[PDB]
């Protein structure tokens, strides 16, 4: 929810690391445009979880997601960005008619359509070289059969479905062999007291009655033991209270 | 470094702002279509300026080192849009004089004044004045005026206007490595780097001639028919052995013969089919009219439209201030979209336009990921020859039943489909041999074979004998006849309506071989099939990436142009105009004429 973005050739990396993730409001209200990824679904999202998480900011046509795929060639899926076979996360677009557009031509942020050689998958190219497909040399200008790349955006919001400005956020998911450090969101239940019910918490599993305890404790700890090594107290997640 | 590897790098700095300059005139030009103020034409101007400058500030700088280290297929396909320098080849005194007579030629067609000689007191304008006199005036005098005086006063000065123009024409083009101007319109025609379906530009010049053998018997039926129902309208003015008179085709040339169906009704006792009556009823507004169009794309296998296609465009005319042209032209505006402006009526020629207009957004739907260059039609005229299979699709009875439109009981005989047939006769057949002769007089005078005092005399010469019209006056060296057209003064391409009747009969006639349509093909109607879509769907997305060829090899597979669909689309129009022609006179001749008297 941005009022600026970059380049698709210029991709900022928004490390998302040691976080905890919010899903209900973003993916449950959904509040985009379209709401379709491959690989992993995105209710799959709320019970699985990774090790890193980048994200970008890149605003790109209608017609640009569809190269938007883990094996895809084309037009933009080999010369600007490239998703790999091993691709877990999700591409969300949103039309950002409102925000994101300009009138009088939108002339800030560049994109490519071709390239010298196939980039590798995640590549942050932004070189301005000379190109020269033919055999005498070009020095620095373009010509017959020699060519040069780097143009700016077409954006206005008063056409139709084929290049209106469309947000994408790409959600890069990764686990790794490091332990996870941010995951999403999980729901609650109510508290019931005095009853033989079962446990489910953040850290412990049972069964047994909750009454009200007399003793002390420590607020970073998450359950105690008696004098006979068995569980006999629980921290309520949410609540500091034993 | 290695010459194999290097492909195609030119659509980073080309193809980005070759929307972009042209999207800065692309509104301006629509806001010039909706809201003419002071100020919505300016910018117009200043942009357009700049789209005309990228292409020749990028053609100076592309003089180094020829073509021939190419060999991938994609490269040179795109190739040809691009390396043409256009006007850029000439002196500075040359050059620029070629737009300043371009501003001139477009402004005394739109902005004429031309009235009665006899009584000049109150004259009239002519683009919504002449358009309708010429249907209700029954009089010979009356018609004589709106014809001749048209090309008296602003075809006067054109002619010693339009010969300095061919000359300069052909300075741009010879030095393009072609023979000349005239193909040109030819050179998106030209197929190389395939083998086996290599179509040169000189190859077009007998094909044109091959489909217009066999549409001699075709059209000398219709030029006999029209003729032997005007004796008792013209009984003293019309010879029934000669040609028809030019001034009385229903407009201002006889481009299309839309006028004379009134006056030349077979039958009528029976009413013709109407949509215009059973409008008003159902009370039907500007959202209805595209969305059950738009069923019609669905129903075939084309996906949907989201929602920036109805709060952008609108159908209602804004207000009585400001005031809106609508004339009905599909906005192609760069990569992909689609603005539709249509002063919508309660109209049946305003609802088979919304099938018309429509169809050049599918066409160009498909290949939206596509580059600019492949952005386009196959050839010039296959935009507009995609977009009327869903008008002639629409105009079928066995169509108008499933939606919910005209009587449940409709009575479907041999003498119905008949006055539907000659409808589109005067509609497609009507300007086929129309769109012949202008086009190879186009090709007669840019090659400078002719003297200056046979230009305009091979002109009426070629209409008594193509056509079978014949002048009522004869014109001298001043005067010129066909470029008082909307097309040749405005310096658009003629030969796009040639294949535009061409390749719609094409696509037409294998299309419910798929659906599994028995009968007639104007009784064959596109809808209920999800796999009429499948056939379309490789073509739709084809554009210019592969030529108009291989393009035709997966609905109908002739890679030639034939006359073949032409010939079983009008089967009862060849066997119910031979019974009533047993005693009239077939054909034309070369013998009679009004002035000779």
């Amino acid at each position: 929810n941005a009022t600026r973005f970059a380049s698709v050739y210029a991709w900022n990396r928004k490390r998302i690391s040691n976080c905890v993730a919010d899903y209900s409001v973003l993916y449950n209200l959904a509040p985009f445009f379209t709401f379709k990824c491959y690989g992993v679904s995105p209710t799959k999202l709320n019970d699985l979880c990774f090790t890193n998480v980048y994200a970008d900011s890149f605003v790109i046509r209608g017609d640009e997601v569809r190269q938007i795929a883990p094996g895809q060639t084309g037009n933009i899926a080999d010369y600007n960005y490239k998703l790999p076979d091993d691709f877990t996360g999700c591409v969300i677009a949103w039309n950002s008619n409102k925000l994101d557009s300009k009138v009088s031509g939108n002339y800030n942020y560049l994109y490519r359509l071709f390239r010298k050689s196939n980039l590798k998958p995640f590549e942050r190219d932004i070189s301005t070289e000379i190109y020269q497909a033919g055999n005498k040399p070009c020095n620095g200008v373009a010509g017959f059969n020699c060519y040069f790349p780097l143009r700016s955006y077409s954006f206005r919001p008063t056409y139709g479905v084929g290049h209106q400005p469309y947000r994408v956020v790409v959600l890069s998911f990764e686990l790794l062999h490091a332990p996870a450090t941010v995951c999403g969101p999980k729901k609650s239940t109510n508290l019931v007291k005095n009853k033989c019910v079962n446990f489910n918490f953040n850290g412990l599993k049972g069964t047994g009655v909750l009454t009200e305890s007399n003793k002390k404790f420590l607020p970073f700890q998450q359950f105690g033991r008696d004098i006979a090594d068995t569980t006999d107290a629980v921290r309520d997640p949410q609540t500091l209270e034993i | 470094s290695t010459i194999e590897e290097q492909a195609k790098t030119f659509l980073d700095k080309f193809n980005h702002e070759a929307e972009d300059l042209f999207y800065q005139s692309s509104l301006a030009s629509w806001n010039y279509n909706t809201n003419i103020t002071e100020e919505n034409v300016q910018n117009m101007n200043n942009a357009g300026d700049k789209w005309s400058a990228f292409l020749k500030e990028q053609s100076t700088l592309a003089q180094m080192y020829p073509l021939q280290e190419i060999q991938n297929l994609t490269v040179k396909l795109q190739l040809q849009a691009l390396q043409q320098n256009g006007s850029s080849v000439l002196s500075e005194d040359k050059s620029k004089r070629l737009n300043t007579i371009l501003n001139t030629m477009s402004t005394i067609y739109s902005t004429g004044k031309v009235c009665n000689p006899d009584n000049p007191q109150e004259c009239l304008l002519l683009e919504p004045g002449l358009n309708e006199i010429m249907a209700n005036s029954l009089d010979y005098n009356e018609r004589l005026w709106a014809w001749e005086s048209w090309r008296s006063e602003v075809g006067k000065q054109l002619r010693p206007l339009y010969e300095e123009y061919v000359v300069l024409k052909n300075e741009m083009a010879r030095a393009n490595h072609y023979e000349d101007y005239g193909d040109y319109w030819r050179g998106d025609y030209e197929v190389n780097g395939v083998d086996g379906y290599d179509y040169s530009r000189g190859q077009l010049i007998e094909d044109v001639e091959h489909t217009f053998e066999e549409i001699k018997p075709l059209y000398e039926h219709l030029h006999a028919y029209v003729r032997a129902k005007l004796m008792n309208a013209y009984p003293s003015y019309i010879s029934p052995i000669g040609c028809l008179p030019a001034h009385l085709l229903g407009d201002m040339w006889g481009r299309f013969w839309t006028n004379l169906y009134s006056l030349t009704v077979p039958f009528g006792q029976k009413p013709n089919i109407d949509v215009t009556d059973a409008m008003v009823d159902q009370a039907w507004d500007a959202q209805r009219i595209f969305k059950e169009a738009e069923k019609f794309f669905v129903s075939v296998g084309l996906p949907n439209m989201t929602q920036g296609f109805w709060e952008n465009s609108m159908l209602t005319d804004p207000g009585n201030v400001q005031k809106a042209v609508c004339h009905p032209t599909a906005w192609d505006l760069g990569k992909g979209d689609f603005r539709i402006l249509m002063c919508t009526k309660v109209t049946m020629d305003d609802f088979l336009t919304a099938h018309h207009e429509m169809g050049h957004i599918q066409y160009d739907m498909a290949y939206a990921a596509q580059p600019f260059l492949l952005r386009n039609g196959a050839n010039e005229g296959f935009h507009e020859a995609v977009g009327e299979i869903m008008s002639l699709s629409a105009a079928t009875p066995k169509h108008l039943k499933s939606i919910g439109l005209l009587s449940p009981d409709f009575q479907e005989d041999n003498e119905t489909e008949i006055n539907f047939l000659l409808k589109q006769a005067l509609t497609i057949v009507g300007t086929l041999p129309f769109t012949y002769m202008l086009e190879k007089w186009r090709w007669m005078v840019f090659k400078g074979e002719i003297p200056k005092d046979q230009w305009m005399k091979k002109w009426w010469e070629m209409k008594r004998e193509i056509v079978g019209v014949v002048e009522p006056v004869p014109h001298d060296e001043t005067y010129c006849d066909p470029a008082s057209l909307f097309h040749v003064s405005n310096d658009y391409s003629f030969i796009r309506y040639y294949t535009r009747t061409l390749y719609q009969f094409q696509f037409q006639e294998a299309l419910c071989q798929a659906a599994k349509h028995e009968g007639p093909l104007h009784k064959c109607d596109i809808s209920n099939s999800t796999e009429a879509g499948q056939k379309l769907f490789n073509m739709l997305r084809l554009g210019k990436s592969e030529p108009w060829t291989l393009a035709l090899e997966n609905v109908v597979g002739a890679k030639n142009m034939n006359v073949r669909p032409l010939l079983n689309y009008f089967e009862p129009l060849f066997t119910w105009l031979k019974d009533q022609n047993k005693n009239s006179f077939v054909g034309w001749s070369t013998d009679w004429s009004p002035y000779a008297d």
